[PDB]
């Protein structure tokens, strides 16, 4: 077993997480910053007041992502099974 | 044939030939007094070899001493033949029995 | 000519009937298959979700199918000359074992074979084919064990990715202190059933066997 | 296949037993041509064949159960 | 056609009973039911609270009830001609097993039989009935696994919804360190007992399995 | 209605003894109690703290006592007539299960028998007592699960309320970190053992089961 | 019906064994018309029926134990 | 090696049995030279060899099963 193939697969495997999570986490960052802006200029706050719109924000993000969020998961796993006869080496 | 019958065909044929030969010997014992009778016998070795290739022909026995009535069945020679034939039949029987017992004992 | 009598032949056959299903099947074709099945069972995040009897039956059917060409070869080369007593067991056994020996030789690792030969202190071989089965078997077992885990890690990868992404997205919004394992299981099962992991994986492993 | 081979073996054993039984029936009915020195041999052959069959069945079923009870 | 002798008849009859716990139950009858029950117990958040013995007994009763048509058909078509010895058991076995294959065909995936046939490298078999029994069983088992996983995910989804809603509201209330597992579980149990999930779940599973 | 030989009578007697852990205990007597004990341990907030070796042993004491009138009725009307040999061995089994069947109806839900009767295609017919055993047992299990959860979530709520209220004062007092489980656990058990809910628990099981 | 078939088989074997025992009792006090070979054959058939019954019972209970002693 | 020793032992057992069988066949064929005091002795010795072989087989398979069934 070639040690290079172990890490090279990991590089693309990890990028799948960045391909999937970034649409959700970046909007979470964007939503949170807007909340933080509301936490200034008459900055009244109880503890955070940030969780309420994030759930709505992620609710929209999941629906908007939808298929192409699923497509990456379906395609990458099938490639692993497709290459199984040739990963043995 | 089969692997099982291949081993025991020879002994079975020997037993059958022994039975037929004993039957012929008993027949010419029972016809000891009928005049004009000719003693019959089987060439055991040749018949066994012929059978172990694939009815049985009869060979007249040469008269010992002449008699007026035409009967040609001796008594002493045929009695010795009957005794030795029975003995070899029992020998074949016990040989086949030993083979079968060994085969059965292997499978225990 | 020389051969074995019926009694000793049937004794040898009955004795070999003991080893044949246990070890001649356990350490020859489907040990890596059952290893992969167990690894998938562990990866699914659930102990014994597919029952052990069902897994063993599927593995047995799969290995029967896989070994079909070799089965036909050994049949037509040994049984037919032997079922009509045209050959004796002494060399019939070697002729039957030759194709399986070739299959084991093909599915072996050269490093393992060399190490085992050096350990056995026998290096006069002129070609790979002339190796004895005594030195061939352990190397074959080791190579099969290696490739089993090599496939198993690839099986592991997607569920690990799903767990990592779901945990990250769950705890990014302030839900750090709640186990996402109970939530990842439905998504992993949905992904597996949607991609049809079983049928795809069976074909993948069959192609791996065909190299 | 294995199923076909087992079916053929069972058919062969049944045929041998049936032949032995019908030969014994012909002998006991009084039909000429049987000398009692072949019926016993055929019965013993059938018995040893059945013994080999049941031994093979025991070995196979024990192997199957011990390989199914694995983990 | 001739008939087997009584000795071999009783020999095969006794031998089949050893395969009975696997061949008739595990890969034919209630693998879907047992997998669904296990996944439901996992989703409830407390495995081993429904004891395995009770779960297996319920599964046995459910599969016995759901196999009523095929059981009756095989019973008549085998016992009735075999009770008074009018046909040989060797042909009665196949004649009674044919409707079982017919039942298997409906429940199995039509797209996996072709894959298994190609794996077995069998010749082009025209017609959907002449499929050999050696190919139908593994494909049927794989289809059973697929549909069991699908049903498990579908059952999982509402519990995931409940857990997410409860966790979100409890964390928005003004407390975040409260373990939602011990809190949502009583609510899930109360919802389940209000909806009477056992009766309707069993009915829906039976309907899906029978059609 | 004749008797049986001695050899057959002991053959079925020992075989009937084998079913004792399954056919008579886990689906007739205490399948509800074990679930209550398991859920109570979960509700207590101390998982795996009470050993399951004693909890199972504790359960069998209670169910035997609560089943005393049934078994004593069997003893009077079956054992004594059997010692007189004025009742058939098969007759005693039929006449012993029948009063139990009425007992099962008492602890069965109102709308669960109809499910299996339609499922088994037996038809409605007439006579609540004239019901086959095939329908009674699975329905009894399903009903027992329903009442087990119904009596289950009754006890979960009081413990959950205590956990919620103790967390509320933390935010008011400035304890906002804040570990809810460690502080609340001693208070949960102190109220549990000061009121001695076990006697209330054992008493509740006795009256609720008999109804 | 499994229970009905089981009851039928059990009563049949019990009745045959009881009939064989009655035959042996009838012969043991010198009643006429009873053959020793017949009574021995009946005894052997009853014994072999009992052996078949106990064998199938053991196999069935072992199978039931195996199927009910697995992990879900 | 073990395989070589097993092959040698089985081959010598088979050779002994074949020699005994061919001597018995020569005797029953009528060819002079066999006195019935050798065929029976050789058959008995062959049976002894077969008994030793089957006992060794039983012991070996028992030991193999015992060492293979260990819970590791």
């Amino acid at each position: 077993m070639t040690p290079e193939s172990v890490m090279m697969m990991g590089t693309e495997a990890m990028k799948v997480a960045l391909a999937l999570a970034a649409p959700l986490l970046l909007v979470a960052l964007i939503t949170g910053l807007i909340i933080s802006i509301l936490q200034a200029a008459t900055q009244i706050n109880e503890m955070t007041l940030s969780f309420i719109p994030k759930i709505v924000a992620v609710f929209i993000a999941i629906i908007v992502a939808g298929p192409w969020m699923l497509n990456l998961l379906l395609d990458y796993v099938r490639t692993l099974f497709s290459n199984l006869p040739y990963i043995i080496g | 044939l089969d692997r099982l019958d291949a081993a025991l065909r020879f002994q079975q044929e020997a037993l059958n030939l022994r039975a037929q030969r004993q039957e012929i010997l008993a027949a010419n014992i029972a016809n000891a007094d009928t005049p004009g009778y000719q003693a019959r016998d089987i060439d055991f070795a040749s018949e066994l070899k012929k059978v172990m290739v694939r009815a049985v022909d009869l060979l007249y026995r040469v008269p010992d001493q002449p008699s007026l009535d035409g009967n040609t069945v001796d008594m002493d020679r045929e009695r010795t033949q009957f005794a030795d034939n029975s003995l070899k039949y029992q020998m074949g029987l016990t040989v086949l029995g030993s083979q079968l017992k060994g085969m059965m004992n292997v499978l225990q | 000519g020389q051969s074995w009598s019926l009694s000793v032949q049937t004794l040898v056959f009955i004795t070999s009937l003991t080893f044949l299903p246990a070890i001649l099947l356990m350490m020859t074709s489907f040990t890596r298959i059952i290893i992969v099945f167990g690894l998938l069972r562990n990866a699914l995040g659930t102990p014994s979700a597919p029952p052990n009897q069902v897994l063993l039956g599927l593995a047995l059917f799969l290995t029967f199918f896989i070994m079909s060409p070799v089965i036909d070869k050994i049949y037509v080369d040994a049984y037919q000359p032997f079922s009509e007593q045209k050959i004796s067991m002494q060399e019939a056994l070697d002729k039957g074992a030759q194709p399986l020996r070739a299959f084991m030789l093909r599915q072996t690792r050269e490093a393992d074979l060399a190490l085992f030969a050096r350990l056995a202190n026998s290096g006069p071989l002129q070609g790979p084919e002339a190796v004895p089965m005594r030195i061939l078997l352990p190397a074959y077992v080791t190579s099969e064990l290696k490739t089993a885990f090599q496939i198993g890690f690839t099986i592991f990868i997607p569920f690990l990715i799903i767990d990592l992404v779901i945990a990250s997205v769950l705890m990014a919004l302030g839900m750090m202190m709640v186990p996402p394992a109970t939530i990842a299981l439905p998504f992993k099962l949905m992904l597996f059933v949607l991609v049809d992991g079983w049928q795809l994986l069976m074909g993948s492993l069959a192609q791996s066997f065909y190299s | 296949s294995f199923a076909g081979q087992l079916h053929a073996a069972l058919d062969r054993i049944s045929d041998r037993q049936a032949a032995a039984r019908v030969q014994a029936e012909k002998f006991t009915l009084g039909e000429p041509g049987i000398a009692l020195n072949d019926v016993m041999a055929d019965m013993q052959k059938a018995s040893v064949s059945m013994q080999m069959g049941i031994q093979v069945r025991n070995k196979l079923v024990a192997a199957y159960q011990e390989v199914m009870s694995m983990q």
